[PDB]
C-alpha cells in the first residue's frame, strides 16, 4: 500500500477539525447564554435584537 | 375627558413594534399602505394574513 501519504488520516483530521470548530462555537454559545454572540450567526436577528433593546431601555 | 382622550390618540399613534406602527390601521382590512403576513411554513406560499383595524 501507499505509505508516503495516509489518506484516511487526512480525512479524519479534516472532519475532526471541523467538529472542533463546531464544538467551540457551541461552547461559546453556552458560556454567553446568548444565541447571537458574534455577527453572522443571524444578521437580521442581531439588528432586530439591538433595535428592541434600544426600545426596551 | 380631553386630557385622557389625548393619550388615547397617543397610544394610537405611538403603539409600535420593530419600526412598525400597528394601531394606525396600516394592516387593516381595506388598508392599501401595507399588508402583514406570517410565513408559518417551510416551503413556498405557506403564509398567512393578520388584520389589525384602525384604533385612532
Amino acid at each position: 500500500m501507499i505509505i508516503n501519504h495516509n489518506l484516511a488520516a487526512i480525512n479524519s483530521h479534516r472532519v475532526l477539525k471541523f467538529q472542533n470548530e463546531e464544538v467551540s462555537k457551541n461552547m461559546e454559545k453556552l458560556s454567553s447564554g446568548m444565541r447571537i454572540n458574534r455577527a453572522g450567526d443571524d444578521a437580521s436577528g442581531l439588528a432586530v435584537s439591538e433595535k428592541m433593546r434600544t426600545q426596551v431601555n | 375627558v380631553s386630557q385622557l382622550i389625548d393619550e388615547v390618540d397617543r397610544i394610537a399613534s405611538q403603539a409600535e413594534f420593530n419600526k412598525m406602527n400597528l394601531l394606525q390601521g396600516d394592516f387593516a382590512r381595506g388598508s392599501r399602505a401595507t399588508s402583514m403576513w406570517f410565513h408559518i411554513g417551510p416551503n413556498m406560499h405557506q403564509r398567512e394574513r393578520v388584520f389589525i383595524a384602525t384604533m385612532t
